[PDB]
């Protein structure tokens, strides 16, 4: 189930963001009731800052797609998720050694970015 | 910079116009009796004027009586003056015919596209396509697809193509909760792939215009999952429309 | 694929129509009261198909027709109900069948029809017998088609339409009645038998030697043309079973479903037939377009398919033989590019008063000389507008006259298509 | 206009009222809308004695219309045999042609009305005569499986 994205084993959380990053891009632009990674952003939050650098990088990809699926209306909401979700993406994501796993965080904070009104 | 209605020009009323021997020759055993009644205040009182009477003007008694003939009329002729007079209104009274008007003709309308002369489907659509634009889709999207699960083939070719015409002509902005919207993936394309996967070939090709005039409205990708379910086979049939059709 | 739902409309409908239940009412061993007296299973195999009592809807809006059926020979038989007549009669005016009159009454038409399908185990389809120089009989007919073809899609639509010919009738009018009619025919119906009136008077003046034919001496032909295509549907056989296979293996395109039906021996209103013929003679009797119940040369153009039912007992290696010889010998006149496009079928029980019988049912490319001959009359008749008042009064354009010449000459020009197509 | 009524009358055969509207100086050879006379309407629909009451009151035998048919033709085309003869007794054009090429021997045998055909023949028709398509009348029943006509034509 989705809940396994916070599952023990590592590769059972890998796999969840791969689904999740599949749900981003396959599910409706209007939005189920399941897309609800918004109204508690703690979830993504979290899965950022994985414990497992290659289940992380899988998390950070899934939440660039999430936070491009978001470019339809209407989320107004994005005030919130700057302040819960670029703490850890610069934190854990700039900061990381990994070539993948800062890039994308990165363009990651570029759409929060755009998101806002300003910078 | 906005544009003007040309409508503001000064209304006519025709309600004055009508005969004394009207009612009963429209309402006769002679065939003759009515095609002429009804021809009369076509060709003498309804294809002159240029807009009729929007002020306290109660067309329902005179609509209500088209829409007898047009449904059960014997008289493929009858019908065909009957469905050209619908539209003159319709046409020459623009924004009245909110629920009343267009629902006392709209399903007899819709009825009737199981003709197949010609003349005949020219003049029931081309109403059907006056009662669309000026009450669209106020009761036309359901009845619409009540009548593309009907049993006669004509009919359901007819108001699938009729579905077809509304569509390219649908009209924002709300926002997307739409009527359109509401009953999307659970009507409109539910009963759309049974026009789709219909034993016809003739049917299911306005099936696949019909789908692809959807896909245009509502994205591609939102639709990929009865996608997925129809054939390959199929599927490139739909995209070849999806490439050619404008909304 | 069981019952078939017969329907015969205006005066000709009737006529051949009630000619027909006489033959096979016999052939079945079913007596005017409606009992059997027969003698054999063969018989009863599958009568379900034809009756329950014939089931058999007569229409016509001259009400004179009634009591023409009723006191004929086995008039008694069909249902009171299934009797369904106007007051007032078409006068040769296919828009008084179609548009006019004649639409007022299909109504009651089509109620009789529901109620005789609503009791059938599994329908077939329909079995339409009419005039199409009239005015009821090919105005009411085509209308009643197309109303049965939009309420049952899901059933064969086959007619007996006979073509007028100034040989039988003087009426003018009738090139326009029987092009309207077959702008009918080719949109709504699976097969069509096309039974030519001139080919009918050709036969019983010069084959039968009959100075002046009646029309009893004419329906005669046809009902035993119609007991033998039908050979196949009312007794027990493994070729051309039901309606559909039928035009399934006869039918390459929907609109070229036109059959030049033709059989033999050809004999008069009850003269005996002395030495009953051998399968060789009969199987000749095929190109012999002096068989041919169409007007058209089989040599003048190409077969598409040819369905051969063989009635009697004789030898079905020989019948075989036969037939492989006469198509290989003849090789040019089938077309190559639809390989076995000839079906053969034995049936042992034979036709009244005769040992051996055989009807060669043919989509021969040549019928577009028939549709030639109507077509020239009704253009010669349409560019002088004689006559069209009548039309036009009834609620018909002008425009649809143009339609209909133009699509039975574009379906002239589909037969002529086929014929000069090669294989290669 | 009292030609008109004439032509109303001619066509659907009111042969009293023929005699009414002649009676008060109607044209006998009034045109309708496509140039036909009352003599044209009356030998199309078979009203012989009003084609005998116009004839002798000066009728056109061989007037034409729009289209270039005569009362012959028109008679010939129909098959009204009665008229056939009176037409040609009053000087009608035996090989008189129309706009699309033909004769009223084109027209008979077309519609095959034989005995109309050998009258024709026999007041001296174009046998040879030719349509616009080049058709003869001997072509038309070769082409039309008409073996009675074939034998009629060469006659
Ligand atoms: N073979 C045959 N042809 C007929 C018979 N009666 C009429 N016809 C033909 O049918 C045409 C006239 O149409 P008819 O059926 O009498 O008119 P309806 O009653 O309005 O359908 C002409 O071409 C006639 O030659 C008949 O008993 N047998
Ligand atoms: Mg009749």
């Amino acid at each position: 189930l989705e809940q396994r994205a916070s599952h023990k084993v590592w590769k059972a959380r890998l796999n969840a963001y791969q689904e999740l990053n599949n749900l981003f891009t396959k599910s409706s632009v209007i939005p189920n009731d399941v897309a609800n990674y918004w109204l508690d952003p703690e979830l993504f939050a979290s899965y950022i800052v994985d414990s497992n650098v290659v289940a992380q990088e899988n998390a950070i990809i899934a939440l660039h797609t999430l936070l491009e699926y978001i470019s339809q209306v209407p989320n107004v909401s994005t005030s919130k998720l700057r302040l819960q979700w670029i703490p850890p993406l610069v934190e854990k994501g700039l900061s990381s050694s990994r070539a993948a796993t800062k890039a994308k965080a990165t363009d990651c904070i570029m759409l929060l970015t755009q998101s806002d009104t300003s910078i | 910079n906005a544009v003007d209605p040309f409508e503001l020009l000064p209304p006519s009323v025709i309600l004055d116009k009508f005969p004394a021997d009207f009612q009963t020759r429209i309402s006769s055993t002679k065939w003759k009796d009515r095609v002429e009644a009804l021809e009369e205040i076509h060709n003498n009182v309804l294809k002159p004027v240029k807009k009729l009477a929007h002020k306290n003007q109660d067309y329902s008694d005179y609509l209500r009586v088209l829409a007898n003939v047009i449904q059960k009329d014997a008289n493929v002729q009858a019908v065909t003056i009957a469905a050209n007079s619908v539209q003159l209104l319709c046409n020459s009274l623009r924004s009245n015919f909110t629920r009343s008007y267009g629902a006392i003709v709209l399903v007899p309308l819709l009825e009737r596209t199981k003709e197949k002369k010609p003349s005949v489907n020219e003049a029931i659509c081309s109403a059907l396509d006056a009662v669309a634009t000026y009450c669209g889709f106020d009761d036309c999207l359901e009845e619409t697809l009540n009548y593309m699960k009907h049993k006669t083939p004509q009919v359901r070719i007819e108001c699938t193509k009729f579905l077809t015409r509304m569509l390219q002509g649908w009209k924002s902005d709300g926002p997307l909760q739409n009527q359109l919207l509401f009953k999307l993936l659970p009507e409109v394309t539910t009963a759309v792939l049974k026009i789709v996967n219909d034993t016809q070939p003739t049917t299911r090709n306005t099936g696949f215009e019909c789908f692809a005039t959807l896909m245009k409205l509502v994205g591609e990708r939102e639709l990929a999952d009865p996608l997925e379910k129809l054939d390959n086979l199929k599927k490139k049939k739909i995209y070849e429309y999806y490439e050619k059709v404008e909304v | 694929m069981r019952e078939i739902v017969h329907i015969q409309a205006g005066q000709c409908g009737n006529q051949i129509g009630a000619k027909f239940w006489e033959v096979i009412s016999d052939e079945h061993g079913i007596d005017p009261t409606g009992s059997y007296h027969g003698d054999s299973d063969l018989q009863l195999e599958r009568i379900n198909v034809y009756y329950n009592v014939p089931r058999a809807i007569l229409v016509d809006l001259e009400p004179g027709t009634m009591d023409s059926v009723r006191s004929g020979p086995f008039g008694q038989i069909f249902r009171p109900d299934n009797f369904v007549f106007g007051q007032s009669g078409a006068g040769n005016n296919w828009a008084k069948g179609h548009y006019t009159e004649g639409a007022e009454l299909v109504d009651s038409v089509l109620d009789v029809v529901r109620k005789e399908s609503e009791s059938c185990d599994c329908l077939q389809g329909f079995q339409l017998t009419h005039s199409l120089g009239g005015g009821t009989g090919s105005g009411m007919g085509t209308l009643l088609i197309s109303k049965i073809r939009e309420e049952y899609p899901d059933r064969i639509m086959n007619t007996f339409s006979v073509v007028p010919s100034p040989k039988v009738s003087d009426t003018v009018v009738e090139p326009y009645n029987a092009t309207l009619s077959v702008h009918q025919l080719v949109e709504n119906t699976d097969e069509t038998y096309c039974i030519d009136n001139e080919a009918l008077y050709d036969i019983c003046f010069r084959t039968l030697k009959l100075t002046t034919p009646t029309y009893g001496d004419l329906n005669h032909l046809v009902s035993a043309t119609m007991s033998g295509v039908t050979t196949c549907l009312r007794f027990p056989g493994q070729l051309n079973a039901d309606l559909r296979k039928l035009a399934v293996n006869m039918v390459p395109f929907p609109r070229l479903h036109f059959f030049m039906p033709g059989f033999a021996p050809l004999t008069s209103r009850g003269s005996q037939q002395y030495r009953a013929l051998t399968v060789p003679e009969l199987t000749q009797q095929m190109f012999d377009a002096k068989n041919m119940m169409a007007a058209c040369d089989p040599r003048h153009g190409r077969y598409l398919t040819v369905a051969a039912v063989f009635r009697g007992r004789m030898s079905m290696k020989e019948v075989d033989e036969q037939m492989l010889n006469v198509q290989n010998k003849n090789s040019s006149y089938f077309v190559e590019w639809i390989p076995n496009n000839v079906k053969t079928a034995v049936c042992d029980i034979p036709p009244r008063g005769l040992k051996m019988s055989a009807t060669f049912i043919g989509n021969s490319t040549a019928i577009q000389e028939l549709f030639k001959r109507i077509s020239e009359q009704f253009t010669a008749m349409f560019r002088r507008k004689a006559f069209l008042h009548w039309y036009t009064g009834e609620g018909m354009d002008e425009m649809e006259f143009t339609e209909a010449e133009s699509n039975m000459n574009d379906l002239v020009s589909e037969y002529q298509q086929y014929q000069d197509a090669t294989a290669d | 206009d009292l030609g008109k009524k004439l032509l109303e009358a001619a066509r659907a055969g009111q042969d009293d009222e023929v005699r009414i509207l002649m009676a008060n100086g109607a044209d006998v050879n009034a045109t309708d809308a496509s140039g036909l006379t009352p003599l044209h309407l009356a030998a199309t629909y078979g009203h012989l004695e009003i084609v005998e009451v116009l004839l002798k009151h000066g009728a056109d035998v061989n007037a034409i219309d729009i289209m270039g048919s005569t009362p012959l033709h028109l008679a010939a085309l129909i098959g009204h045999l009665e008229i056939v003869e009176v037409l040609l007794k009053h000087g009608a054009d035996v090989n008189a042609v129309d706009t699309w090429g033909d004769t009223p021997l084109h027209l008979a045998a077309i519609m095959g009305h034989l005995e109309i055909v050998e009258v024709l023949l026999k007041h001296g028709a174009d046998v040879n005569a030719q349509d616009k398509f080049g058709k003869t009348a001997f072509d038309i029943s070769i082409d039309n499986g008409n073996e009675d006509l074939a034998e009629i034509l060469q006659k």
